[PDB]
RNA sequence: GAGCUGUAAGCAAGCUUUGAUCCGGAGAUUUCCGAAUGGGGAAACCCACCACUCGUAAUGGAGUGGUAUCCAUAUCUGAAUUCAUAGGAUAUGAGAAGGCAGACCCGGGGAACUGAAACAUCUAAGUACCCGGAGGAAGAGAAAGCAAAUGCGAUUCCCUGAGUAGCGGCGAGCGAAACGGGAUCAGCCCAAACCAAGAGGCUUGCCUCUUGGGGUUGUAGGACACUCUGUACGGAGUUACAAAGGAACGAGGUAGAUGAAGAGGUCUGGAAAGGCCCGCCAUAGGAGGUAACAGCCCUGUAGUCAAAACUUCGUUCUCUCCUGAGUGGAUCCUGAGUACGGCGGAACAAUUCCGUCGGAAUCCGGGAGGACCAUCUCCCAAGGCUAAAUACUCCCUAGUGACCGAUAGUGAACCAGUACCGUGAGGGAAAGGUGAAAAGCACCCCGGAAGGGGAGUGAAAGAGAUCCUGAAACCGUGUGCCUACAAGUAGUCAGAGCCCGUUAACGGGUGAUGGCGUGCCUUUUGUAGAAUGAACCGGCGAGUUACGAUCUCGUGCAAGGUU
RNA sequence: GUGGGUAGGGGUGAAAUGCCAAUCGAACCUGGAGAUAGCUGGUUCUCUCCGAAAUAGCUUUAGGGCUAGCCUCAAGGUAAG
RNA sequence: AACAGUGGUAGGAGAGCGUUCUAAGGGCUGUGAAGCCAGACCGGAAGGACUGGUGGAGCGCUUAGAAGUGAGAAUGCCGGU
RNA sequence: ACUCGGUGAAAUUAUAGUACCUGUGAAGAUGCAGGUUACCCGCGACAGGACGGAAAGA
């Protein structure tokens, strides 16, 4: 939703994982990464922005 | 991480598995002379030193990352750490915790 | 430890020499240009 | 915190855990030339004077300081002129003198080619270039404005207005501004008029000389006269706001410290970081190295720290300094040869610049809104100072490329502005690769040597010093087929004989004889030509990018579409 | 012989090419400058479909340029040719 | 399927082959990569494989993207002969 | 000059197994047509062609 830091620090070293906040999603990092993990709050934020 | 006079063990190369004593160190090149390890045969001409001459049998320096010290209590290879005992920093053995 | 060319020709030094180059703004411009290029030898 | 005496060999002699080599801060020494400055001079050198010191019986010799010019401040004297003054002398001056960063900005001077198919102006262009001044930035700056409104209110920079208005042999072309949207955002001080003090001419008065208060203004303010209000416990500050020193805390910069986890087994191999079968760490899977492709081998990385000494910023204390608001408006001030006019060139009713003569007003006062004449609307000239937003980087630190990879990329990956060329200004190259490690060939043999053949090292010696790979031209040795009665752009189609045996295919090599057949490119009406070019081989070598115009196709939305 | 002087829209003092560093009817070097040229030469892989012109009118026109004529691609009219 | 057609310079239009790089997916390769040499193989062309030798460490396939994009001629420039 | 021993360049150069005659032909045929001659390879001379260069009229 709004860039919590514990999740950003973890998975920073895992070689295939990228963490972004709600207003950072864009076409390349959605198409490129096979799977999408999203929190229920980020779903609401993306829905209300668009 | 190792210096002259240390008991080490070779990890990589033809002599992998051998263990010996450091005789010299070359920190300007990260090379090190280990006894009984990486023996060469130099064809030396007759000259003032060694008047008759011949084919020698000496050691040659290997790379310092090919060798690791020995843990004092187990005898296996250990990584190096640095503690400060008495106003003096000492190399420690990560595997156990003993000095040198 | 250098190379010398005509170390006896006085007219050469009085025409293309250092002290003649330093005697007018144009010669000083010449010396500045040769220093900018990086020449080993300035003037005669 | 253990080796060290650079490259970089060798060969000697030494230093170092009572702590070297090395890295960072602060110091010391710093020959000679060079602005070069005691005088001279062909830069790297000659020759001096004064004071002190070393040395000689003395002359001769040596060492250490001072000795240029201009400017300023004085002090004396003081050419003409007596003082004065030019000057001279004397002193005191971290004054200024030159360099550069081929960049950025102020000022002065200032081309030509070109284009306009020609040339008449213009354009190129206030460009190139030259001269002077600087600063880390620089002029620019707080309305005698815009302009016409419900007005905004210093300057500068970006978007838009707009390639519009306009200027243009109105042709090429040149080319605005205001409004609106943003970045950054503070405005002040003096003169003048009045008060107090001393003097200096004047007779006191008067009147100027200075010093302290005073006051900075336009739907005028100040002086001035009178009211409250103060001189502090409040405010401000060295960045303009007059002016002006220290001390403590915090964060940086210039060395560094610490820092997780695999020798996993096994296979090939010269070597494992690779394959296969297993584990671990991760705020660390950036990067480089190591005998092949490493997270866990090394240096490291993430995260935490660390400074004796210099510095760069902040915060606080300390320090220093300091009144405002009213009523009036009797009487004075609000920036002198200026504002404006003529006279010429310059520039070019004309327009301005500069000179060339003139020459007001001044609050009931002026200046403006293209001219003049009146209405209304805004402002207050002839004094000064101001940061920020912007321009550029010779340099230093950390990084990044659908950038080059040794004829490329800097001219220069290598002792490159070098070697060479020129009298000089100046011009200006070529040249990277042993191997993981020198383990860089003891010894034997031929040879004067060079160079070879063994032996040996090495995974490789056909990796042996211009030593990775090594193509083509060019030069050779051996051999299968043909060739000494034959006339030819040299091949192509038909075709015996001989020799082979393939990516097995109506196979490969060579070819005695027969038919046909005037190279390639460019150019031209037309070439085989006595049109043109190429000795051969290799490398390099030419329709791009930016901004406008227009057309087609695709996508989105559609009378709306877009920032 | 030695040491010197005159510098480029100048010198060699008007009368002489005899020249000024292989340069002279205007020296040389760097820059404007990748100047300009209607003149000259060159422009690198392949196949498929279609396929010209060398004629008239102007241009101070001068082998250059513009308008018609002749080629190709696309969309419509359609069946006019 | 049935007809009809397929010479070509300037020129117009169409479809493709190769090269370097980048992105995604998939892979090769020390039991031997790129490069070099040879061959009697495959496609309509540009071209592409497969075997053997040398070489001794990197390369390629699919789909997109971007170009310093392909050489026999310039009295081209540099080297070798 | 020539032979022998030593050393050793340059202009030029599309490739080339490069005869002659009579014709044909964009300039003048070695390379086109028809015919006639000619065993293979050199060394020394000539100057005929030399589409050699000089020239120059113009």
């Amino acid at each position: 939703a709004d860039a919590n830091e514990a999740v950003a620090l973890s998975a920073r070293n895992i070689p295939g994982v990228t963490v972004v906040e709600a207003n950072g999603i864009n076409v390349l990092d959605v198409v490129n990464h096979e799977k999408l993990l999203i929190t229920k709050a980020a779903v609401e934020k993306v829905e209300e922005v668009l | 991480h190792v210096k002259k006079g240390d008991k080490v063990m070779v990890i990589s190369g033809k002599d992998k598995g051998k263990q010996g004593t450091i005789l010299a160190a070359f920190p300007k090149k990260d090379r090190v002379l280990v006894e009984g390890v990486n023996m060469v045969k130099k064809h030396s001409k007759p000259t003032q030193a060694n008047p008759q001459g011949g084919i020698s049998n000496q050691e040659a320096p290997i790379h310092v990352s090919n060798v690791m010290p020995l843990d004092p209590k187990t005898g296996e290879v250990t990584r190096v750490g640095y503690k400060v005992e008495d106003g003096k920093k000492v190399r420690v053995a990560k595997k156990s915790g003993q000095v040198l | 430890m250098k190379r010398t060319f005509q170390p006896n020709n006085r007219k050469r030094s009085k025409v293309h020499g250092f002290r003649s180059r330093m005697s007018s703004k144009n010669g000083r411009l010449v010396l500045a240009r040769r220093r900018r290029k990086g020449r080993k030898v300035l003037s005669a």
